[PDB]
Order: C-alpha cells, then structure tokens, then sequence
C-alpha cells in the first residue's frame, strides 16, 4: 500500500553562481518515519545541467539507501514568503527507484521566476522546497 | 510535465 510523507528543505545562502553554490546540491536524508529505513534526499542543480534546462533550476528525488523493490510518485513545490505552495509539479505515475536512482524535473522552475521579487520565493536568499513522496513499495 | 532522470535506465 502507499505510504505518503514529505520533506521541507530550506537552502541557505542561495546563489546562482556555480562556483559558489556548487553544480549540484543535496538535502539531508529523510524517510516516512524513524522506523522507516528507506532513505531519500532531494537534489538541486541551481542552473540546469544541460542546454535545454540552462535557464531553469532542476529538482530531483534521489533514493539514497539500498532497498530490501521500490516505486514512488512525487510532487515538488516551492513555499513562498507567506508559506504557501506555489509552482507545484508532480509525476503522473510512480517510477522505479533503486539505490542512486533519481527522478524529477530538469525544468522545474524558471530561474527568472525566482529572481522576480514579487513572487517572494527567495527571501533572504533562502529557497524553500517541499517534496511529497508516495511510496507504493 | 513528464519526469526525467539524470541517468539512463534503472540502472
Ligand atoms: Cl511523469
Ligand atoms: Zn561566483
Ligand atoms: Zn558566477
Ligand atoms: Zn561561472
Ligand atoms: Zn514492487
Ligand atoms: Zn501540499
């Protein structure tokens, strides 16, 4: 049966400079509970890692631990300055995860949408991402 | 929106 859980990731000192931020950044690990040993993390490319996504921030869900079979649906959103879910993007189906496999969206959010202060998505250079994971595995 | 992966296949 599906087990649904979530993780809120606050990235501090956010910068679009690859030489300061890194090409890839990763969150701490999370799971559905203290008893759940399957560990996940989020991975962000502050600038998309291919030509197609270069004007985007790319966001992925990564299975970190070695599962004892695993499939999961996922939904990513950005939390605004008021704390609300904005710019949600979700998988249409569950995908197969093995240790080290990621799934996500290379064009999750346009960089210039984040740099537009009216949207309130980078207050104090903190980017707050929220992931909801549905593991049917 | 269709999901992508940074790697080809599993795996
Ligand atoms: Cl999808
Ligand atoms: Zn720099
Ligand atoms: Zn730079
Ligand atoms: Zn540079
Ligand atoms: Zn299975
Ligand atoms: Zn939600």
């Amino acid at each position: 049966k599906v087990v649904k859980f979530s993780y809120m990731w606050t990235i501090n000192n956010f910068s679009f400079c690859r030489e300061e931020m890194g090409e890839v950044i990763k969150s701490s690990t999370f799971s559905s509970g203290a008893n759940d040993k399957l560990k996940w993390c989020l991975r962000v490319n502050p600038k998309g890692l291919d030509e197609e996504s270069k004007d985007y921030l790319s966001l992925y869900l990564l299975l970190v631990s070695c599962p004892k079979e695993v499939r999961a649906k996922f939904k990513f959103s950005i939390l605004n300055a008021k704390g609300e879910e904005t710019k949600a993007m979700e998988s249409q189906r569950a995908y197969r995860f093995v240790q080290g496999k990621d799934w996500g969206f290379k064009k999750f959010i346009r960089r210039d949408f984040l740099l537009d202060e009216a949207n309130g998505l980078l207050p104090d250079d903190k980017l707050t991402l929220f992931c909801e994971v549905s593991v049917v595995q | 929106a269709s999901a992508d992966s940074t790697t080809e296949g599993t795996p």
